[PDB]
RNA sequence: CGCACGGAGGCGAAGAACCAUGGAUUUCCGAAUGAGAAUCUCUACAAUUGCUUCGCGCAAUGAGGAACCCCGAGAACUGAAACAUCUCAGUAUCGGGAGGAACAGAAAACGCAAUGUGAUGUCGUUAGUAACCGCGAGUGAACGCGAUACAGCCCAAAC
């Protein structure tokens, strides 16, 4: 039901979250990236300006959006 | 069979004509119910006008109410409708079939009515 | 011990989310710095402990 | 015919994994089957063997 | 009391049963497999067999085909008697009865039946009603008759599948004592099939 | 801190592990059911059917199961020292379906023919008897009896 999932930890991951503000996990293959976007700026205080979307291949989604030019890689709640 | 005219159905519909004095006869005394029991009393000839329904379904049930009603001599009426005549006697729901014994108190227009039949 | 399931259930939905991100950070945070220095049963707690909390909700 | 190649070279997917019976099994030049199941909705048997 | 509906469908090209007949099946024939009807054809028999006005209670009519062939031929090793072999010549034991009362049933899955037999048909396919029951309903888990074809289902359950019905529990079985040989011991399976 | 004996770390006397019972949660397809899909994805009892407040409102069916049981479809090798009927065999295999057992079952019976028996299965026997058959090879009961277990009833119609 929860469209979040958890981040997605990798090398592409952590050099989106270095240059370009961020990007994550996810989950939800039945998710927009609306959903993912309200539910992203939903857990953490940030704006979240552009989410892609992204099938996989791992049966999952993945979907990273970036923040807005004020808040960093939180890799850290 | 003849063909009954909307005009003598109305009056009574145990008679050749529709029914209306059939509800007379309830109120006053006799009538049946279903094609079963309408059907006993042309055996045991005790009613005098006897109704049937055209629409009928193949149910056929009443299929031989003419010919053992025309032996037994007993005039009988088509009514269109089951409905029709089903709600004449006091029943919710409506009968293919027939009654009046008795005929109570239209003993009148009932027997006047049966004269237009086979007039 | 812990939670156990009896403040669980007692709680309302919004209290379920509520304490279900109090385990959650403490838990994702734990998993960080997990490769710093191992965790005991914590993690292993934390999970268990969040997973009754949403088969609660979700029942 | 025999290999030579002349097969093995087919490049094709073929009889995958089907999705309520663990063996790859499904055909994709099919409609689903070759273990158990689909198109029937049971179990897929069949006495060309065991004997019953 | 129904009697004549017994007498009338005896020719059946008598006088009002015949024109009944050539006004009835007009709208049956072309009308398909599976139908419903409010009231069975013949209300002797049905009401006979076992109908009453109730809840729970359903009758439906049912065609077939004509005659009876239509099968397939033998592969090869045809070359023999031939024994099981053949062509148009063979006619399948099950009547084109039995097989009205499934081909209903298999219709509404949750019902049974207790069976009525046909009303005629021509050149062509037969009919049949077949009256069909429901076990969990109620009124029919009233009435001590029509209790019992439902138990409620535990051991008749999908009757006429089985067999045990009418036209069933005939055909493969008629008479009691004597001719009860090679037949029902119970019936064709033990005293392996005649 | 499963199988699963590791490394790290953690839980337990705030009585954990583990067991019983009850509850919570329980993604997507579905027998699989909103629709599509190689277990993912896209925005609702699918389908058939009964009742029906005619709305999926209340319900049913679907699939599984070691074999057993019931109803249908039904070979050939083989045997006859060939082979066609016959035989293997209503077997193998196929289609449909029930239950914890099925199926049968209270005589339009039996027929030791009787001033006699008295629902039905099954077991023993009757008996390789009667019967069938290139009258070849082969095939093959039943009534009765001794047992087991026993249980008899409801409609349609008349009124």
């Amino acid at each position: 039901y929860k469209v979040i999932e958890q981040p997605i930890t990798s090398e592409t991951a952590m050099k989106k979250v270095e240059d370009g503000n961020i990007l994550v996990f996810q989950v939800s293959m039945k998710a927009n990236k609306y959903q993912i976007k309200k539910a992203v700026k939903e857990l953490y205080e940030v704006d979240v300006l552009k989410v892609n979307t992204l099938v996989r291949p791992n049966g999952t989604k993945k979907a990273y959006v970036r923040l807005t030019a004020d808040y960093d890689a939180l890799d850290i709640a | 069979a003849a063909e009954k005219k909307e005009r003598l159905t109305k009056e009574a519909a145990a008679v050749a004509e529709g029914k209306s004095k059939q509800d007379a006869s309830p109120k006053p005394y006799a009538v049946k119910y279903g094609l079963n029991h309408v059907v006993a009393l042309i055996e045991n000839k005790k009613a005098k006008l006897v109704l049937i329904a055209n629409d009928v379904d193949p149910i056929e049930l009443v299929v031989f109410l003419p010919a053992l009603c025309k032996k037994m001599g007993v005039p009988y009426a088509i009514v269109k409708g089951k409905a029709r005549l089903g709600t004449l006697v006091n029943q919710k729901t409506s009968a293919v079939a027939a009654l009046t014994e008795v005929r109570a108190e239209d003993e009148a227009a009932l027997a006047k009515l049966v004269s237009t039949i086979d007039a | 011990a812990g939670v156990k399931a009896y403040e669980l259930r007692t709680k309302s939905k919004e209290q379920l989310a509520s304490q279900l991100v109090d385990l959650k950070k403490e838990l994702a945070e734990l998993k960080v710095q997990k490769l710093s220095r191992p965790s005991l049963p914590k993690i292993k707690t934390v999970r268990k402990s969040i997973a009754c909390v949403l088969t609660v909700i979700n029942e | 015919g025999k290999g030579t190649p002349s097969f093995g070279k087919r490049h094709n997917k073929s009889h995958t994994l089907c999705n309520r019976c663990g063996r790859r099994s499904f055909h994709v030049q099919k409609k689903t089957c070759s273990s158990c199941g689909y198109p029937a909705a049971k179990t897929r048997s069949y006495n060309w063997g065991a004997k019953a | 009391a129904y009697k004549y509906l017994e007498e009338l469908q005896r020719k059946k090209q008598s006088d009002v049963l015949r024109f009944l007949q050539r006004v009835r099946v007009w709208e049956y024939r072309q009308k398909n497999v599976i139908h419903r009807a409010a009231r069975p054809t013949r209300p002797d028999k049905a009401r006979r067999l076992g109908y009453k006005a109730k809840q729970g209670f359903v009758i439906y009519r049912v065609r077939v085909r004509r005659g009876n062939r239509k099968r397939p031929v033998p592969k090869g090793a045809t070359y023999g008697k031939p024994t099981n072999q053949g062509v148009n010549e063979l006619k399948y034991q099950r009547s084109l009865r039995a097989t009205a009362e499934e081909r209903v049933g298999r219709r509404a899955a949750n019902l049974r039946v207790l069976n009525s037999y046909w009303v005629n048909q021509d050149s062509t396919y037969k009919y049949f009603e077949v009256i069909l029951v429901d076990p969990q309903h109620k009124a029919i888990r009233r009435d001590a008759r029509y209790n019992w074809i439902c138990d409620p289902v535990h051991k008749h359950r999908e009757a006429r599948g089985l067999t045990a019905t009418g036209k069933k529990s005939r055909g493969i079985n008629k008479g009691h004592k004597f001719n009860n040989t090679k037949a029902g011991r119970r019936k064709t399976w033990k005293r392996q099939n005649t």
